[PDB]
RNA sequence: UACCUGGUUGAUCCUGCCAGUAGCAUAUGCUUGUCUCAAAGAUUAAGCCAUGCAUGUCUAAGUACGCACGGCCGGUACAGUGAAACUGCGAAUGGCUCAUUAAAUCAGUUAUGGUUCCUUUGGUCGCUCGUACUUGGAUAACUGUGGUAAUUCUAGAGCUAAUACAUGCCGACGGGCGCUGACCCCCUUCGCGGGGGGGAUGCGUGCAUUUAUCAGUGGUGACUCUAGAUAACCUCGGGCCGAUCGCACGCCCCCCGUGGCGGCGACGACCCAUUCGAACGUCUGCCCUAUCAACUUUCGAUGGUAGUCGCCGUGCCUACCAUGGUGACCACGGGUGACGGGGAAUCAGGGUUCGAUUCCGGAGAGGGAGCCUGAGAAACGGCUACCACAUCCAAGGAAGGCAGCAGGCGCGCAAAUU
RNA sequence: UAAAGUUGCUGCAGUUAAAAAGCUCGUAGUUGGAUCUCUCUCGGCCGAAGCGUUUACUUUGAAAAAAUUAGAGUGUUCAAAGCAGGCCCGAGCCGCCUGGAUACCGCAGCUAGGAAUAAUGGAAUAGGACCGCGGUUCUAUUUUGUUG
RNA sequence: CGCUACUACCGAUUGGAUGGUUUAGUGAGGCCCUCGGAUCGGCCCCGCCGGGGUCGGCCCACGGCCCUGGCGGAGCGCUGA
């Protein structure tokens, strides 16, 4: 109902949901078994991913992606695209001649899974590298930590 | 010719880039294989590394699987009814991956009647042929009849599939890419997905 | 380029071949084989530069085409054949046997061995995988694939192979307290005992080694080759036991040798 | 070697430049006895080229009835050397130049768990239950007949080979295992019924390929990994499962045969592993310019879903959707007498300038574009067109690419032997 | 290129020699006052696991093409160079000995200690820490010699 | 203000010029798809030359059933390239 919003049927490819059963087991509950995996590197699977019902092939926990490479951090700056946000990474570049530094920044478009909700602008996000998901997206959100002003 | 490179695209900022090399062999592309329905016609393509790609231009049969019964059979393809990507593909009857098609039901009915020994797809008029009568009403011993009666406990099919069997055609979804491997393989639609696609087809009309 | 490269500039050759600059423009590009291009020793270099048997490249070919040289018990006529670590070279005409072992300077040394020792070699387990029909397969550092290995053998272990039949005789497990040699990096050619292993998920592991004299160093996990169990190696060692001397004590040893000469 | 000197005033102390001083690299002038090294048509013209050369290759081991030579038997297939030609491989390396190119190239650092890979090395190669003591038709070289002013142009006719092109068995082969299963027994039951076995007859079967389902040997930080099971499929432009060659030749039988067996190699081949790579990605890093302040999105700009194409991941492309994406931390645009680094000159300590140029990457072959073959090329000492030049001609046609080595013209202050 | 402390980060000037906006507000940028002296469990004291509120900094370690530069050895007759060479011979007719080091390689990315300096963090509507005690709902493994 | 010369600026106007972009309209050539079929074969139908078996009336003659080598003519018969 709410999940089915596209012209094509949204399904989890590795789950077979047409297994026939007796009439007694049909009355109990129509609860599809969820597919999820541990991504490794000490990151825990959010409870909303295990208990959720969303369909996302690019989700690091319930989708077909692999996390390998560099693990980076950023601050959420824009949330206006579908399932992907823009974060900003700030740093200092050293100039040898003057023995000083200058402030520089980069912008990253990263994929945000539906399992992460209540994400606001200005909170810290830990992302991991994966295969290119689109023209400009190469990283996926792995952890979200709130800002210092959380009450 | 047809190139699928990345350096002809604008940058993320929006500015255009000047290329630094011309088109390369490994960046080539080829015209689409618009697979229709008809007598089999397949052309082979020599691809990178010396391998082959089977470019199916016309197909009429393929093996589809009834997942709930785990019954895979080779059946002819009749018509294309729905296509999620574009409706122009339905009008031209193009066979692509994930398209919804109509297939014959006879081999599945034969397997069902040979397994559970129950009527399926038959009209209420009860007209019969002696071959089917001896298929269903064969004389079996005590042990074999005991197995068949036990199998008759689980012999139950949803109303949608039964109606499709009465119509003589089933709805299936193609899972293989005909333009790459040269064959049209898939699975029989059933369950919530069947209801979703039935609703989509009805709303399209 | 439009394809594979077939030449090798002499100045771009590996520096452990000790080639001179003014002899020519090119260096022998190693053929494809069990060992990598940057981690092997071509047959011609060993045959004319190390042993001084031949003066030119033509004489190396004249020696090789008489089927005199054997590598791991098999006759090789290729003069650019890549010969690598822990390989056995046999010359039956002169009755000589050699084993390619790094010295403390990180160069392959002319190390003569007993003909009894020339019957086996040590290999490092690189890969373990189950193939068709549920048959285990083991892949070593020198491209050898062996079927039905011992179930206790895992990666980073050492196996002893009999060169005649190519079958495992025994093995050494990768555990702390064993004897190992470094096969790459800054500590190449050093021999010691493993102290501890640091595990970094998603990255390279670091292993610490301590030599006989008590000097400690560290390397990556891929650069370590287990030679013997405990303090006893399973192969013969070169003149230097794997202990790297400093420049000051090398000078002291050289001066002492000069004083005692004459 | 952490360095200064002359010049503005009637005379003085300053600011401040001009000039003076020493390296380095291009040219030029005068001069020049002996020896060791040694750069050298980059700057203007990536302007144009006469001529010659620069890529070809045979072992005992694919094909010899050329006496072209050659030793013996003389039907007693083929002694040996071997031109030519068919077949196989290489020709995608090397050499040259720096025109284009400003997050592009490139450098360090990571990834392919998102791909392909000639060859070398190792592993598999009776694992399939269904004429073979060796099957078929042609083509060169050769012998003869020709056409055109002209080319590394070729046409007809007569012969003959394969590791070229095709086609196809036996054997292992006794069975085993999954389903179908007439019938036959053995227990309990008074009996129905409840059980436990055996089974003829049928279909399928091995590794690769495509799809669906089930369970959970070995491994990773993490698989939708590897391995296993089940139901089928398996492309005529067709995956494998040997109709190939050489050298030494021997043991066995109720035997002299259809005689059976056997050792080293060479070649080939489906699929794994390895080697040489290649190709797409991650993070950081580049010269001047605001008299360039907003740019991108009609013709994809940012993201989502499903597909097509591709060797793979992806707006690479398509359809339907959301309104996104970048920018004083300098976006976008412009210029560069800009290929990038390893490096070079000068230097107390900082720093300034250069790097066309022998090493590592990139690009190009007059300018564009499109392709064949091949493992690998958008190849140019390969092909096909257009644009600009340009050679021979009997006017009908044919043939072109020195930024490869010499050499020639032109250009210039500026650079060597056909 | 140095001289040029005449492009001044080290390290220049701005009353009269060239020079500080007519004055004020103000975003971005830059800068910013004192203060605060390893851990349970599970396994064989160590092993696993969480560490650290995190950084910046400094000191280690690993990976980092050669060639050049710096630099060790070596009578190319010296030197620029090169990576070579040396020793006894009654002749070794199995000739012997020895080198082809090392240092440096910016920034960014890995690794392990330090805890001064400089950023940042917590308990204030207490739905804050620590030790316990009752009530309810949802699923997995094992034990009742096996099987439902 | 009157002499003597140079550089740099405007600006009646249109030339010799090239180079770089694009709007529209054509568009060589390769590649892909759908057609097409000059021509070259193989299989059937006859005929006469030739070799293996067998069957029949049989005595060194001639037919039947298969194979087998060539040759000549049909079928818009079939099929492959
Ligand atoms: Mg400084
Ligand atoms: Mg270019
Ligand atoms: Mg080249
Ligand atoms: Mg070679
Ligand atoms: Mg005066
Ligand atoms: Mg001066
Ligand atoms: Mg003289
Ligand atoms: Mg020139
Ligand atoms: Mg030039
Ligand atoms: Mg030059
Ligand atoms: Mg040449
Ligand atoms: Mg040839
Ligand atoms: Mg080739
Ligand atoms: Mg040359
Ligand atoms: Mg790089
Ligand atoms: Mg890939
Ligand atoms: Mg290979
Ligand atoms: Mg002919
Ligand atoms: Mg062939
Ligand atoms: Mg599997
Ligand atoms: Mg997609
Ligand atoms: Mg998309
Ligand atoms: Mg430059
Ligand atoms: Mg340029
Ligand atoms: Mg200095
Ligand atoms: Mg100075
Ligand atoms: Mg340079
Ligand atoms: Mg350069
Ligand atoms: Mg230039
Ligand atoms: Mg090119
Ligand atoms: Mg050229
Ligand atoms: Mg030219
Ligand atoms: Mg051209
Ligand atoms: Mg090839
Ligand atoms: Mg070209
Ligand atoms: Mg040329
Ligand atoms: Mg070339
Ligand atoms: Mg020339
Ligand atoms: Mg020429
Ligand atoms: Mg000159
Ligand atoms: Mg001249
Ligand atoms: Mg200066
Ligand atoms: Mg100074
Ligand atoms: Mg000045
Ligand atoms: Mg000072
Ligand atoms: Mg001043
Ligand atoms: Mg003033
Ligand atoms: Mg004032
Ligand atoms: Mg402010
Ligand atoms: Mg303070
Ligand atoms: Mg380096
Ligand atoms: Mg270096
Ligand atoms: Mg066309």
């Amino acid at each position: 109902a709410d999940i089915q919003t596209e012209r094509a049927y949204q399904k989890q490819p590795t789950i077979f949901q047409n297994k026939k059963r007796v009439l007694l087991g049909e009355t109990g509950k129509e609860k599809l078994p969820r597919y999820y995996k541990n991504i490794g590197l000490g990151f825990k699977t959010p409870k909303e991913a295990i208990e959720g019902t969303y369909i996302d092939k690019k989700c690091p926990f319930t989708g077909n992606v692999s996390i390998r490479g560099r693990i980076l951090s950023g601050v959420v700056t824009k949330m206006k695209m579908q399932r992907t946000i823009v974060i900003r990474r700030d740093y200092l570049h050293y100039i040898r001649k003057y023995n000083r530094f200058e402030k520089r920044h980069k912008n990253m478009s990263v994929h945000l899974s539906p399992c992460f909700r209540d994400v606001q602008i200005g909170d810290i996000v830990t992302v991991g590298e994966c295969r290119p998901l689109s023209k400009t997206v190469r990283f996926n959100v792995l952890k979200v930590t709130k800002a210092a002003g959380t009450k | 010719g047809i190139s699928r490179d990345n350096w002809h695209k604008r940058r993320k900022t929006g500015g255009k880039r000047k290329p630094y090399h011309k088109k390369r062999k490994y960046e080539l592309g080829r015209p689409a294989a618009n697979t229709k329905i008809g007598p089999r016609r397949i052309h082979t393509v020599r691809v990178r590394g010396g391998n082959k790609k089977y470019r199916a231009l016309r197909l009429d049969v393929g093996n589809f699987s009834w997942g709930s019964e785990c019954c895979t059979r080779k059946t002819r393809i009749i018509d294309v009814v729905y296509n999620a990507s574009n409706n122009e593909l339905v009008r031209t009857k193009t066979l692509v991956k994930n398209c919804i098609v109509l297939i014959d039901s006879t081999p599945y009915r034969q397997w069902y009647e040979s397994h559970y020994a129950l009527p399926l797809g038959r009209k209420k008029g009860a007209k019969l042929t002696p071959e089917e009568e001896e298929i269903l009403n064969k004389k079996r011993s005590k042990k074999i009849q005991k197995k068949y009666d036990e199998r008759k406990k689980n012999a139950k099919i949803s109303s949608l599939l039964e109606e499709q069997f009465q119509q003589g055609k089933l709805l299936a979804c193609i899972a293989s890419r005909p333009g790459q491997c040269g064959r049209a393989d898939g699975y029989v639609l059933e369950g919530k997905e069947l209801e979703f696609y039935l609703r989509k087809i009805k709303a399209r009309k | 380029a439009r394809g594979p490269k077939k030449h090798l500039k002499r100045v771009a050759a590996p520096k452990h071949w000790m080639l001179d600059k003014l002899t020519g423009v090119f260096a022998p590009r190693p053929s494809t084989g069990p060992h990598k291009l940057r981690e092997c020793l071509p047959l011609i270099i060993f045959l004319r530069n190390r042993l001084k048997y031949a003066l030119t490249g033509d004489e190396v070919k004249k020696i090789c085409m008489q089927r005199f040289i054997k590598i791991d018990g098999k006759v090789r006529t290729d003069i650019t054949y890549p010969a690598g670590f822990m390989d056995v070279i046999s010359i039956d005409k002169t009755g000589e046997n050699f084993r390619l072992i790094y010295d403390t300077k990180g160069r392959f040394a002319v190390h003569r061995i007993t003909p009894e020792e020339a019957k086996y070699k040590l290999c490092k387990v690189r890969k373990i995988f189950v193939g068709t029909k549920g048959i285990p397969h083991l892949v070593t550092h020198d491209a050898r694939t062996i079927r039905y290995p011992d179930p206790l053998i895992k990666v980073n272990d050492t196996i002893q192979i009999d060169l005649e039949t190519g079958k495992i005789t025994d093995f050494i497990k990768f555990d702390t307290g064993n004897l190992c040699m470094v096969t790459g990096g800054a500590n190449l050619g050093r021999i010691g005992v493993i102290t501890n292993r640091e595990r970094h998920p998603g990255s390279f592991d670091v292993v610490h080694v301590k030599d006989a004299n008590g000097n400690s160093f560290a390397t990556r996990l891929s650069n370590i080759f287990v030679i013997g169990k405990g303090n006893k190696p399973w192969i013969s060692l070169p003149r230097g036991k794997g202990i790297r001397l400093t420049i000051a004590e090398e000078r002291d040893k050289r001066l002492a040798a000069k004083q005692s000469s004459g």
